[PDB]
């Protein structure tokens, strides 16, 4: 009865959500030809959230593939699980957005946005009531930051009631690429503060941090760290997709995690995770998932939760478990670690229980929390932005294609006051 | 007098020959974990 429409923009966005449709497929028994194998009532009764029928029995994903190049959307199509998406929902664009935010937002992305908005209006409005939109993009390039936020602006005015959950990938600046990361990041943040209900902040360095000091991988590749993101994307909408003892919804997360509308930037994480020679050494109980869901490194953003306070927090447990432990462990972290938890909200925790655990595992859990330590991400991009800005850095591309100087100062204002608003509640 | 016959072959004429094409045939064959069979065996039949 409720549908999530996934729109993926950018090279980062298309590759992450290709893993997302791969993990949703085997959570739902979908073969990469559309056929469904394996017999279970629960794996199809709520598949309308992510798949539609095709009068051939083919379950087709709600994917609105987008990038301003015939590049990674060719590799997504040619790879495994690439025949699922409609060839119609593959809007190409041939001019190219070269890591420039104004390219996707103003001067090349404005002539293809009228087609991807037509596609998403054909595919999302043609039902009784859609639950919301799920947008996957990186705010580091030109396509995800530029075209992604342009569609975000147009969707929030056409549907100013639905939930837009955005798994944004902020530029992690300690080790990174492209020299225009602070320009593309800050020029998108001052839009995501208004017209975006939820923004889950993801940094690549934290994905390497899990891949090095939790999974003990040899060579963490882009596919492995896109798999960890798709774990969190599937885990948040678990109750929307399967029955449970304590069901939830994306609006239940929104109303229990947003004290004020501007503060909606969440730290995400997901860990019943373990190394290769330790799953047969490590147990599995609610306290053990709890202690690896607050700790330091399970966060997929490079922001230490100890360097701040939790305004509010939520926990999406999955699988067969006792309802006493899922309540008592959130109490136990609340009263033991009280410094990293605000007081003007008492009892800052939501728990919610799915009954169907993910494939292979016995129980999993995903964190989404509104920690005020997210100020150190906007500060770590602002101090790079003002460094370039004082001597008028790589800018004649941005100004030459139709941006005045006031847009950049307005970018600094709405992101400096975001840090200041997080200061008042820390 | 003889003619010193022109031995010579440019960069563009020497230093590449057609390589063999790379041998690529490997998909990601993933064995699906079977759906774990479900008894959160419900209330009516469970106690009465
Ligand atoms: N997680 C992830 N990040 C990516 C991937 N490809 C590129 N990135 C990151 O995205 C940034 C470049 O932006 P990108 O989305 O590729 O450019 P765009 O296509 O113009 O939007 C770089 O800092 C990369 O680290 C990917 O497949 N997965």
């Amino acid at each position: 009865m409720r549908e999530i429409v996934h729109v993926q923009g950018g090279q980062c966005g298309n590759q992450i959500g290709a893993k997302f449709w791969e993990v949703i497929s085997d959570e739902h028994g979908i073969d990469p030809t559309g056929t469904y194998c394996g017999d279970s009532d629960l794996q199809l009764e709520r598949i309308n959230v992510f798949y539609n029928e095709a009068t051939g029995g083919r379950f087709v994903p709600r994917a609105i593939l987008m990038d301003l190049e015939p590049g990674t959307m060719d590799s997504v199509r040619a790879g495994p699980f690439g025949q699922l998406f409609r060839p119609d929902n593959f809007v190409f664009g041939q001019t190219g957005a070269g890591n420039n935010w104004a390219k996707g937002h103003y001067t090349e992305g404005a002539e293809l946005i009228d087609s991807v908005l037509d596609v998403v209006r054909k595919e999302a409005e043609g039902c009784d009531c859609l639950q919301g939109f799920q947008i996957t993009h990186s705010l580091g390039g030109g396509t995800g930051s530029g075209m992604g936020t342009l569609l975000i602006s147009k969707v929030r005015e056409e549907y100013p009631d639905r939930i837009m959950e955005t798994f944004s990938v902020f530029p992690s600046p300690k080790v990174s690429d492209t020299v225009v990361e602070p320009y593309n990041a800050t020029l998108s943040v001052h839009q995501l503060v208004e017209n975006a209900d939820e923004v889950q902040v993801i940094d690549n360095e934290a994905l390497y941090d899990i891949c090095f000091r939790t999974l003990k991988l040899t060579t963490p590749t882009y596919g492995d760290l896109n798999h960890l993101v798709s774990a969190a994307m599937s885990g948040v909408t678990c109750c929307l997709r399967f029955p449970g003892q304590l069901n939830s919804d994306l609006r239940k997360l929104a109303v229990n995690l947003i004290p004020f509308p501007r503060l909606h930037f969440f730290l995400i994480g997901f860990a019943p995770l373990t190394s290769r020679g330790s799953q047969q050494y490590r147990a599995l109980s609610v306290p053990e998932l709890t202690q690896q869901m607050f700790d330091a490194k399970n966060m997929m953003c490079a922001s230490d939760p100890r360097h701040g306070r939790y305004l509010t927090a939520s926990a999406m447990f999955r699988g067969r478990m006792s309802t006493k432990e899922v309540d008592e462990q959130m109490l136990n972290v609340q009263n033991k670690n009280s410094s990293y938890f605000v007081e003007w909200i008492p009892n800052n925790m939501k728990s919610s229980v799915c009954d169907i655990p993910p494939k292979g595992l016995k129980m999993s859990v995903t964190f989404v929390g509104n920690s005020t330590a997210i100020q150190e991400m906007f500060k770590r991009v602002s101090d790079q932005f003002t460094a370039m800005f004082r001597r008028k850095a790589f800018l004649h591309w941005y100004t030459g294609e139709g941006m005045d100087e006031m847009e950049f100062t307005e970018a600094e204002s709405n992101m400096n006051d975001l840090v200041s608003e997080y200061q008042q509640y820390q | 007098p003889p003619t010193l016959p022109f031995h010579g072959e440019s960069a563009y004429r020497t230093d590449y020959v057609p390589k063999p094409l790379p041998e690529v045939a490997k998909p990601v064959e993933v064995k699906l974990p079977p759906t774990l069979p479900f008894n959160a065996q419900s209330c009516y039949r469970s106690e009465y």
